[PDB]
């Protein structure tokens, strides 16, 4: 329908070649907001690690595990040589506090995102200094736009990472390794 | 309507000949989809064909007899002289890639619904005008003069006079296309057509397959080319 | 406005006027409108006319003689102009850049081109309005514009006369620095002169060489 997301760069319209409406629901363009948004937060994420890490960086100073005897740096600047260097008990620590969270969000917020609510709106994890306490709704429609644009670009830009570390030449700025 | 606009513009074509359907195209719903907007893709096929044509013949020409634009670019890879069916075999292949996707992108353009609507007109096959290329008051960034008529030439002519430019653009395009596969078939079977017998030599690749000799993966690219 | 330059084009001139092949004109490339667009091309020609003639006097005077204040002979000697543009020192080259610039922030800002009683010219301004420069406290003995004055009691029609005049000037001052630079890197660009040679390296580029630079100063793989 109308919802956010839609501005310039398709003329203010939606953007929807084949399918995907007509077949959905409230609940279901609820799901697909939601899903839009958990995407282009961890794609946001994603690709500000991979060119913190695999770039420049000054890199973690500490240990990660000085019992295991490794170091922030024994990693290496490749990524998934990295989490392939992660120890097992990290990845596990990383992935059960990330079940958790999302644990609470989905049972958390009263108004369920399928059942009213507003999808992308998570409890807790957001501002905790309250730097967006005193923006005006007018204000936050464009952040809010401008959080969709950035989500979309950087699951762009995770899927290229990905498809020139499996497919080695593709994305042709990016290297070979 | 459609059927009797037809019969009239075959008149207008060829009086002599008139409307010539033996394979009663004309009555086929090819979709489903009623009788106008079949006449509608039917005459839009045709024109896109023709003007198609009419730009491949004289692109024919011009590397037949060797038209290279300067330096540089993608005709440094092309050797001096090679006939027109090979100039497709020797650019390279993301050249190729480039530019059906700008001429994609033309047809997207062509029918977007956006790009026709800001003209204040409608879809061939929903009561449009034929061929018709519309403007760019509809892209995101602003476009410096249009595709049908780059500079103001036209939009002084009388309607008659656009009509009857149509009407020569029908019969050149189809004029065209037996010209351009006149080419094509010498190309490929010796003897077909008696008066370019011995003029276009031969050749052995697929004229239907786009990359089928893919061209070389050669970067003709100075001042950061950080890109390899 | 749309109509005012089919007139500014016949009063250069009458024989041919309004003569636009790219039209031009209706491009709105910045979103801001028809005027917009028309102040901005109004300013940009006439910008590169007066920096085209200048270039042209300058290159005339530097290609036979220098100045003698403080070894500028050595630079002289590196034949073409664009050569000695390009062996002059870095701090020579960036503080020139940055003085020609000052001067660009200071007529583009639409305060202090306020002051002079001017607007913008994309807001209703004169096309080419350097103006005085009175807004800091810092005396300055002459301003851009007329520096020994000589110009206070000129008319109206003289200042339109000699704004066509400039506007010309550097219509015909563009298209002869253009070939004096093709004579420069191409020989046998220019078919009515033979005597200008010597490279120019890369014509559009500030920096070559001997600038040192904090990086990205990749001259190599160059092009035509
Ligand atoms: C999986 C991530 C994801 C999800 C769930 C959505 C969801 C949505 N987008 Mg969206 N979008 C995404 C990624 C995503 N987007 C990316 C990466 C881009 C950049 C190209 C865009 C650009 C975009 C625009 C420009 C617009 C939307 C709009 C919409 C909404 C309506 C569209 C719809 O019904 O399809 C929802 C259902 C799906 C997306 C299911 C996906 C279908 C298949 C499985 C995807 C296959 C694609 C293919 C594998 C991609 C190749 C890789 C790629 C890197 C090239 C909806 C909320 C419109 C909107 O906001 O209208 C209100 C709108 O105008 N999106
Ligand atoms: C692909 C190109 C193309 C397309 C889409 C059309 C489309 C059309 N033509 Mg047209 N035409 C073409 C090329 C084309 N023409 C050429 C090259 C000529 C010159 C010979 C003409 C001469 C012509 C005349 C004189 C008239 C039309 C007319 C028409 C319209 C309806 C009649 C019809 O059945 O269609 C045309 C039929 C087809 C395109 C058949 C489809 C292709 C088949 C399936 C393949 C056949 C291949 C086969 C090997 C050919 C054997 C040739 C030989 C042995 C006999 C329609 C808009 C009529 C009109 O004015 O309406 C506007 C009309 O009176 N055509
Ligand atoms: C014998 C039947 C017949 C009849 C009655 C017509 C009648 C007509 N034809 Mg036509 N035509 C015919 C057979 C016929 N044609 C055949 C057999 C062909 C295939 C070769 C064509 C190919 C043809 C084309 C391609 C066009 C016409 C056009 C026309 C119309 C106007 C042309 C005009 O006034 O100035 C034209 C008179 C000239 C002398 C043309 C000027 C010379 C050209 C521009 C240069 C070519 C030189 C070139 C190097 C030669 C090689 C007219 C209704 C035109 C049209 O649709 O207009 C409405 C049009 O564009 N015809
Ligand atoms: C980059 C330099 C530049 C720029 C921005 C413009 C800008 C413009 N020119 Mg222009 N012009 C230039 C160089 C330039 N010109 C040169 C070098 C020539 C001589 C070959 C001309 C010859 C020219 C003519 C003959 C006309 C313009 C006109 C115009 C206006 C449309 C616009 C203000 C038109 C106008 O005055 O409006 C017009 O009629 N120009
Ligand atoms: C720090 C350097 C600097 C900066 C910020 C600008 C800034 C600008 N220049 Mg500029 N310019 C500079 C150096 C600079 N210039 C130098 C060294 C030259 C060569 C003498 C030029 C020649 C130049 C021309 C010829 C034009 C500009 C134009 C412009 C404007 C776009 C903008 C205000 C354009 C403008 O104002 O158009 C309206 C324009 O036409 N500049
Ligand atoms: C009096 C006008 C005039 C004439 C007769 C020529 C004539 C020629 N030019 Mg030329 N040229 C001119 C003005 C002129 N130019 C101007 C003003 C410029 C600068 C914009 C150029 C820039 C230019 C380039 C860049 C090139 C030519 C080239 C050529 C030759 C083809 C031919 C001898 C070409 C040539 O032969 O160079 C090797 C070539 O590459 N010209
Ligand atoms: C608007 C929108 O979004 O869409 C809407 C509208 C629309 C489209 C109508 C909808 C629908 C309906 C849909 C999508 C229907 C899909 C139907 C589908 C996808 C049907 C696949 C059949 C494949 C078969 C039978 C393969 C057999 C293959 C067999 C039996 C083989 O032996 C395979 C074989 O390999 C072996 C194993 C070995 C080899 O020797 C080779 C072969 C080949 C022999 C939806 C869902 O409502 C959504
Ligand atoms: C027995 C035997 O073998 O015989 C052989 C002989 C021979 C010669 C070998 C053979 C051949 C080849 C042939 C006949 C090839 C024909 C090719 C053909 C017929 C090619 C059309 C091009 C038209 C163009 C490019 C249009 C441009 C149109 C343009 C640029 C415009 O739009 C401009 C314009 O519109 C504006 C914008 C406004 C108008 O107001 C004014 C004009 C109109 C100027 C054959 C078929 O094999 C048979
Ligand atoms: C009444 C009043 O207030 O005072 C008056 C007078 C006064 C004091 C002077 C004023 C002033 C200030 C100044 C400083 C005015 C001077 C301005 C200046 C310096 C104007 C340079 C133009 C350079 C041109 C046209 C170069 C053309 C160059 C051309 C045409 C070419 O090169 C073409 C050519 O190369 C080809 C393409 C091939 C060659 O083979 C042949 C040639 C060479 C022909 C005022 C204030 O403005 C108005
Ligand atoms: C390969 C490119 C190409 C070629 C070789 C070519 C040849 C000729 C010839 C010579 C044989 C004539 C005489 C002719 C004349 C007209 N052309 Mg064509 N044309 C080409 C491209 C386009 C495009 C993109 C468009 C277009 C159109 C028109 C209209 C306007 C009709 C109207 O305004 O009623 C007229 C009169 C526009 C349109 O409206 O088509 C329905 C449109 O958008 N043309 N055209
Ligand atoms: C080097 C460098 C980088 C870079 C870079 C960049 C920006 C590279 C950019 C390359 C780029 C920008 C290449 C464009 C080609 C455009 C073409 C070929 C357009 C042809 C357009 C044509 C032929 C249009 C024709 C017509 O329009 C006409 C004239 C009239 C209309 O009626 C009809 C049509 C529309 C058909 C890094 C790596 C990103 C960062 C680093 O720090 C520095």
């Amino acid at each position: 329908s109308d919802m956010e997301g839609t501005g310039p760069e398709t003329g203010g319209k939606v953007f929807d070649p084949m399918g995907l409406s007509k077949i959905a629901s409230a609940e279901t363009l609820a799901w697909y907001r939601a899903a839009e948004l958990k995407h282009s937060r961890v794609a946001m994420a994603a690709v500000t690690g991979w060119a913190w890490v695999s770039s420049g960086g000054p890199l973690f100073p500490g240990y990660l595990s000085v019992e295991q005897g490794v170091t922030f740096e024994s990693l290496g600047r490749d990524g998934y040589a990295a989490w392939a260097a992660v120890p097992e008990a990290g990845k596990f620590q990383i992935l059960g506090v990330i079940g958790i969270l999302e644990i609470l969000s989905e049972s958390a917020v009263k108004p369920h995102y399928m059942a009213g609510g507003t999808p992308g709106k998570v409890p807790l994890l957001w501002d905790p200094l309250g730097f967006t306490a005193k923006l005006s709704p007018e204000t936050l429609a464009r952040k809010r736009l401008a959080e969709l644009k950035n989500g979309r670009l950087a699951m762009i830009g995770v899927m290229s990472l990905v498809s020139a570390h499996f497919i080695p030449n593709s994305v042709p700025l990016l290297p070979g390794s | 309507s459609a059927k009797a606009d037809l019969e009239a513009f075959a008149k207008e074509c060829n009086p002599v000949v008139g409307y010539w359907d033996p394979l009663g195209l004309a009555d086929l719903p090819l979709w489903g989809q009623d009788q106008d907007a079949v006449i509608g893709w039917l005459r839009h096929s045709e024109i896109k064909h023709g003007r198609i044509a009419m730009a491949g013949f004289v692109g024919y020409i011009a590397h037949a007899n060797g038209f290279r634009f300067g330096g540089i670019g993608p005709q440094n890879v092309v050797p001096e002289g090679a006939s027109a069916p090979e100039v497709w075999d020797s650019i390279p292949f993301l050249a190729k890639l480039q530019i059906i996707g700008a001429i994609g992108v033309l047809e997207h353009i062509s029918e977007d619904k956006n790009f026709l609507a800001a003209d204040g007109m409608k879809h061939y096959m929903r009561g449009g005008k034929p061929g018709y290329f519309p403007t760019f008051s509809a892209n995101v960034h602003p476009m410096p003069l249009n595709l049908f008529d780059p500079f103001k030439w036209s939009k002084n002519a009388s309607p008659e006079k656009k009509a009857k430019g149509l009407v020569t653009e029908t019969n050149n395009g189809r004029l065209a296309m037996l010209g351009l596969f006149g080419f094509l078939s010498e190309s490929k079977i010796p003897g077909s057509v008696p008066a370019l017998s011995g003029i276009i030599p031969s050749y052995d690749g697929d004229y239907m397959q786009p990359f089928l000799p893919t061209g070389p993966d050669t970067s003709l690219w100075t001042i950061g080319n950080l890109w390899a | 406005a749309m109509s005012a330059l089919p007139e500014l084009s016949k009063k250069l001139n009458p024989v041919l006027g309004y003569w636009d092949p790219l039209n031009l004109a209706e491009l709105n490339f910045w979103g801001a409108g028809d005027d917009a667009t028309v102040g901005f091309l109004r300013h940009a020609e006439i910008k590169h006319g007066r920096v085209a003639m200048a270039a042209f006097v300058g290159y005339c005077v530097q290609s036979n003689v220098h100045f003698p204040w403080a070894p500028f002979n050595s630079i002289p000697t590196n034949i073409a102009p664009a050569e000695q543009w390009a062996q002059l020192p870095e701090a020579a080259k960036w503080q020139i850049i940055l003085f020609v610039g000052f001067l660009e922030v200071y007529s583009e800002h639409s305060f202090i081109l306020e002051k002079y009683g001017q607007k913008h010219y994309m807001k209703g301004g004169k096309p080419g309005f350097f103006p005085d420069f009175d807004t800091m406290v810092h005396p300055v003995p002459l301003n851009l514009w007329d520096p020994l004055k000589a110009y206070k009691g000129a008319s109206a029609e003289r200042k339109a006369d000699g704004l066509l005049k400039e506007v010309n000037n550097g219509r015909l001052a563009m298209i002869g620095i253009m070939g004096f630079c093709a004579e420069a890197r191409v020989p046998g660009a220019v078919p009515a002169l033979s005597n200008i040679a010597h490279y120019a390296g890369d014509p559009m580029a500030p920096f070559a060489a001997n600038f040192h630079l904090p990086g990205f100063a990749s001259x190599x793989x160059x092009x035509x």
